[PDB]
């Protein structure tokens, strides 16, 4: 019980091996498993554990017919023990609301839900089982924060809301809160057209994040937090390795401080480690549609604008569904530097596979390794 | 769309001579435009495939060059059979969107 | 020996539903996108969508998402599309295409269908 | 916490008592019980649990239809409390992969999975919660470790691993850790041909093992290791009385330094106590088949080569399948002497039974007795 600091580097990113898998349709096919969606995992120093925003019934029941809606009221943050199904007597609910975002800061744990109507919704930060602060919606048009973890530094954490458009602007602010209660906001600052769904990381002393511009950009923004200082900045990755699902195909040359053309109106949530020359993107391996998964180094690619890989890794095949990705780490471990994990939700229903009337998913989570291990499919 | 160019679909060439087409886009593509021909009829082939390669079949006199917006084919030794439409089109994103054509005339008897 | 062999002509009436074929021959068909394009009498050629076999993903050019469904039976190694509601505004002719690809929306469609020729009447 | 060091002797064993039993199946036919295969029970210092890799389903649930594979991306190392089934609401997840071993050494405890492709598996040692070090494939034909426990002195945990052919050579090491990293390692060292799969023990101050020969052999192989000076040394059991499956019948002489002929190819995993005098060896009754159980008195059988059975006790009928077995003994009971506990996988399914599609288990385990105990089947 003592507020976590920033004092470590990222390790030499080399491989990937497993950390997490949790079967959960094929256990779900006959165990009271729940329909869930927008997956990530989080650590607290002594656990980690598997979140994912429940739609309120099991897979082979019937209220799963419907599924595919993203925002009722019955869905609920819910947390499951690492690589377990989320199963309706295992599962502890966080908080109800249809958007989310959790991280410990060092003494005890913070997490952000979100409800509401479209011209309505409303945030509430409990923080360590108890409600402490509430957020109403400055801009109206459905408010909403990241699905993956937040990061702490001091007792401060930064993290980011947008409520506006997705077809153009919006007004997205990031948020300081300690111990629940708020510190400051901030309107969005940089070169970042729109941001929305933000993968952030900390690592030496300060945390950066890639977002979603769901409006224009096939590259991604990316913001810099200072947590201290509590400061921002944002701008574009730099790279022709475009990573934003649909994207156009792979240009020569890449826009550092603009969106990158061709593809727009939508997109999917991913992370990055930027961490100079030890970078990894991640990206799905099909132009149009979330089937596949890879992992490639691209060295420099925030600053370098005709980056392209020179080493990769695949994940998922393109013969197999993805879904949304994100990046954790246990900041907790005993070390010298962080090791950079991740996550890719496996989605498995309704658009893609029409034959049932249900939309649920699986993870597979993976850290680094400094051994050049071989690689498999999940 | 992204607006596919051609300028005008008929050329003419006195058989025997070295021909050029141009194909414009509303955008850097990058590089990745292709070139077809259709056969008087039906019958439409690839004969490049992002600006300069190749097919598999394809007589070693047709060239394609270009960057960004605007982008030729050059046909060398006009051998007649090769009097057609030919069509680029693109697939740096999708939509594909496929020029108007261009019908190539021959002149001599 | 990449066959995708078409029929010549489907003859209908106003406002029903055709259904074409394309039958892939001499590749792996669970293995490349198939793409089906329209030829209208006296304009260039407009590309409807994507089906690719051996996953089952889709895509429809903005318009035709309404008329279009696309479909393959697999065992018959045959490409299908259903165009519903068919008019004088779209007597044309359709291929079927398959990328250099093999899931890739590159390297462009290598190899074509004959081309089939719709046409409605009374 | 303090890292335990093997301070006794082993005890008179004049019986055997039942330790556990958990009656799988049957539960399994109405309860949400995962379908498992290769099981061991282990011990940490107030607790004993139940092991085992599952196959990611329930044994009622449809993705049974194919279980007597072995090797897939489904599969997870799971501990349950001692004698309950693997319930989808109660095992634990310890990692992902295909082949194991896990041993508390005194402090916390390690846990190594075997995970990949059959030319690029991959071995990751996590320990106490976290993933610490990886392996790569040396010789790139299935990386294997044990599927029983190991043991632990001082912090220090001899673990052996076998990556190369079945059907001839392959490259075994012994490797060290103490917290997870890494220590050191050897090649194997002795008269041993071939071992794999290695039911170990530790007893006064060093770890023995009995492993398989896969290759020649229908006398086990012996590795006995020193923990302290990490060194190590194979041969055979000296013994008649053979104990792989398939065998050969009984001899009236034995081999005591190269393995014994007749049957080759093939073999079951196994353990014993050999402790001088104080020598039980466990066997199937069946020739050919995984069918029965059986413990014998065959007093100074690692040496005495026209060894032949004092007295016996039997587990399992011929009528009832069997299948894996091995040792584990719990360190921390109080005591002069450390008391022998073993198991029998008592296999259920394909390829025996053929009309079912799948292949699942149950266990029962059994521990040392002073007294003449009276014998039962299980
Ligand atoms: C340590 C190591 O060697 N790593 C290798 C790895 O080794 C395996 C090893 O093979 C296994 N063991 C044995 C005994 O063989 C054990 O595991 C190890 C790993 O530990 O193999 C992988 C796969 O081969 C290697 O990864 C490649 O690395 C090179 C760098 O030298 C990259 O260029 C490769 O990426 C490109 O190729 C991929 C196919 O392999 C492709 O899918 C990927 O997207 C990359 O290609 C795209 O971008 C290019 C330009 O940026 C472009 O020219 C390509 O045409 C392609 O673009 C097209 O496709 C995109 C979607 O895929 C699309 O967006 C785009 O628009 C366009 O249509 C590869 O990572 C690893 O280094
Ligand atoms: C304390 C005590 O008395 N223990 C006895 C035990 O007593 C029971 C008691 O009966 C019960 N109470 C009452 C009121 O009766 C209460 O429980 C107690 C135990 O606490 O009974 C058992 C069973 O009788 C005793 O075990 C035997 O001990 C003798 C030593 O004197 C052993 O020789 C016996 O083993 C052999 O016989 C078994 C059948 O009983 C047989 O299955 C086993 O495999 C042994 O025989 C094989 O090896 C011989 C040479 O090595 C060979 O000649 C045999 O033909 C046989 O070989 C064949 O079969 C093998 C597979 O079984 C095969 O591999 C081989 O190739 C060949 O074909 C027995 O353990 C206990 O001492
Ligand atoms: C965390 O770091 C700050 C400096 O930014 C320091 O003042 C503070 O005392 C540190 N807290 C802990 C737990 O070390
Ligand atoms: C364990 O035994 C070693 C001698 O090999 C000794 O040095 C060490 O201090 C002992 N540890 C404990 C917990 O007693």
């Amino acid at each position: 019980r003592e507020f976590n600091n920033l004092t470590k580097g990222l390790c030499t990113i080399n491989s990937w091996h497993i950390y997490g898998k949790d079967n959960a349709v094929r256990i779900g096919e006959d165990s009271d498993v729940l329909v869930t969606r927008e997956p990530y995992v989080s650590c607290d120093p002594d656990e980690c554990r598997f979140y994912a925003l429940s739609q309120g019934t099991t897979i082979r029941g019937k209220h799963s017919n419907g599924t595919i809606h993203d925002r009722s009221q019955y869905r609920d943050l819910i947390s499951w023990p690492l690589s377990s199904p989320p199963t309706v007597y295992n599962s502890r609910v966080e908080c109800i609301g249809w958007s989310s975002t959790s991280c410990h800061d060092g003494r005890a744990r913070m997490s952000i839900c979100i409800s509401g109507p479209n011209n309505n919704a409303s945030a509430v930060i409990w923080y360590n089982r108890r409600p402490v602060t509430e957020i109403n919606t400055w801009a109206r048009n459905i408010l909403r924060t990241q699905e993956s973890e937040c990061v702490c530094q001091n007792g401060v954490c930064p993290v980011v809301f947008t409520d506006g458009s997705a077809t153009g602007p919006a007004e997205t602010r990031i948020y300081y809160f300690k111990e629940g209660k708020i510190l400051k906001w901030e309107p969005l600052t940089g070169t970042a057209k729109h941001i929305e769904e933000c993968s952030c990381y900390g690592e030496q002393a300060g945390v950066t994040c890639t977002c979603r511009d769901n409006w224009q950009g096939s590259n991604r923004p990316v913001i810099q937090i200072d947590p201290v200082a509590m400061t921002h900045t944002s701008q574009y990755i730099c790279s022709p390795v475009l990573t934003d699902n649909p994207r156009p195909n792979d240009p020569t040359v890449g826009k550092c401080n603009d969106p990158y053309p061709g593809n727009n109106n939508n997109g999917v949530k991913g992370f990055s480690y930027l961490d100079g020359g030890n970078t990894w993107l991640g990206r799905t391996i099909s132009i149009a549609s979330r089937s596949g998964y890879e992992m490639l180094k691209v060295p420099n690619a925030l600053t370098d604008d005709k980056s392209r890989p020179t080493q990769g890794q695949t994940i998922v095949l393109n013969t197999d569904w993805s879904g949304y990705s994100g990046s954790f780490m246990d900041y907790w471990a005993e070390g010298e530097c962080y090791r950079a994990c991740f996550y890719v939700e496996l989605i498995r229903g309704r658009p893609k596979e029409d034959k049932v009337w249900w939309t649920s998913n699986s993870i597979v989570s993976m850290c680094s390794s400094t051994e050049f291990l071989g690689q498999w499919n999940w | 769309d992204i607006q596919m160019t051609q300028t005008t679909s008929s050329l003419s060439a006195s058989l025997g001579d070295r021909v050029t087409i141009s194909c414009r886009a509303s955008q850097d593509i990058s590089n990745y435009l292709n070139w077809y021909q259709q056969n008087p009829d039906g019958t439409v082939k690839l004969l490049i495939y992002y600006t300069s390669n190749l097919h598999s079949e394809v007589p070693s006199r047709f060239s394609g060059s270009g960057s960004g917006t605007d982008y030729s084919l050059t046909i060398s030794n006009l051998e007649q059979e090769d009097i057609a439409t030919y069509f680029c089109q693109q697939d740096f994103t999708l939509p594909f969107t496929f020029g108007g054509g261009t019908k190539l005339e021959i002149r001599r008897a | 020996e990449v066959q995708l062999q078409q029929p010549g002509a489907e003859l209908v009436k106003p406002g029903a539903s055709v259904r074409m074929s394309c039958k892939a021959s001499g590749y792996t068909f669970t293995n490349y996108n198939m793409y089906w394009v329209k030829q209208s009498p006296g304009q260039g050629l407009e590309w409807i969508g994507i089906f690719y076999p051996g996953n089952g993903d889709t895509s429809y050019n903005q318009k035709f998402k309404d008329k279009a469904t696309l479909t393959a039976d697999k065992s018959s190694n045959t490409a299908y599309m259903q165009l519903s509601s068919l008019t004088s505004e779209d007597s044309a002719v359709y291929y079927c295409a398959r990328s250099g690809g093999s899931y890739r929306y590159d390297g462009g469609f290598d190899y074509w269908g004959q081309g089939t020729t719709l046409t409605v009447s009374s």
